[PDB]
């Protein structure tokens, strides 16, 4: 009735409006692969530099 | 190198909320450790560094304090953490133990 | 799984020396430093002597200087402490402790040992 602007509608098919699935979730996702960086061999070592 | 607790004996029922105080002579830089010896056990270490709790088991033994004086105020105390709490600096090496302070029950 | 069992406790006399073998099981021994904490009857835990991760830094108590011998084996996964001369005073039972404290990884006294009831008699 809004869409025709009538509180009269006459009999048919008629296009009111849009239907959309609404998104569940959020995913994110980075590469497995470490590619871990050596502070390990400087944070912590048998000897540090004077 | 000398450390006092001042509460040696404290008897606090269920919920009492329980301080407990140990000031050291000299600066200790926020490195002490409290411990609470259950009779018949070894101790288990309850704070490091003063402020931090350590492996989590202990959950409402908040600690606090930097330089000379540092306290363990203990919050809802449950009947079974009854037992002697001890404090010790863990960074000066001649390290030392204070006498300690037993939560008993009333 | 983590564990510090001890070994060695029996009475020993006045004068005489029985190492005290702190076994290790679970960690690695090598970085962990180890140092040992005696609490005689009806007292307070008191400390004594410790080893670095290298087996190179022994520090010592001043209360007992030179009268122990703290040594780390790698391989073993033993600290090894013996006493010379034992006191009749330190008839505590002694505790093996593990300290990983200079690390940017680590806090003091993290597990603790079940204990070796040492005895001086006469």
């Amino acid at each position: 009735k809004c869409t025709l602007k009538s509180f009269t509608v006459e009999k048919g098919i008629y296009q009111t409006s849009n239907f959309r699935v609404q998104p569940t979730e959020s995913i994110v996702r980075f590469p497995n692969i470490t590619n871990l960086c050596p502070f390990d061999e400087v944070f912590n070592a048998t000897r540090f530099a004077s | 190198i000398v450390l006092t607790q001042s509460p040696s004996s404290l008897s606090a029922s269920v919920q009492d909320r329980v301080t407990i105080t140990c000031r050291a002579s000299q600066v200790i830089s926020n490195y002490l450790a409290w411990f609470q010896q259950k009779p018949g056990k070894a101790p288990k270490l309850l704070i490091y560094a003063a402020s931090n709790l350590q492996s989590g088991v202990p959950s409402r033994f908040r600690g606090s304090g930097s330089g000379t004086d540092f306290t363990l105020t203990i919050s809802s105390l449950q009947p079974e953490d009854f037992a002697t709490y001890y404090c010790q600096q863990y960074n000066i090496y001649p390290l030392t133990f204070g006498g300690g302070t037993k939560v008993d029950i009333k | 799984q983590v564990q510090l069992v001890e070994s060695g406790g029996g009475v020993v006399q006045p004068g005489r020396s029985l190492r005290l073998s702190c076994a290790s099981s679970g960690f690695t021994f090598s970085t962990y430093h180890m140092h040992w904490v005696r609490q005689p009857p009806g007292k307070g835990l008191e400390w004594v002597a410790f080893i670095s991760y290298d087996g190179s830094n022994y520090y010592y108590s001043d209360s007992v200087k030179g009268r122990f011998t703290i040594s780390r084996d790698n391989s073993k996964n033993t600290v090894y402490l013996q006493m010379n001369s034992l006191r009749a005073e330190d008839t505590a039972l002694y505790y093996c402790a593990r300290d990983s404290s200079g690390w940017h990884w680590g806090v003091p006294f993290d597990y603790w040992g079940q204990g070796t009831l040492v005895t001086v008699s006469s």
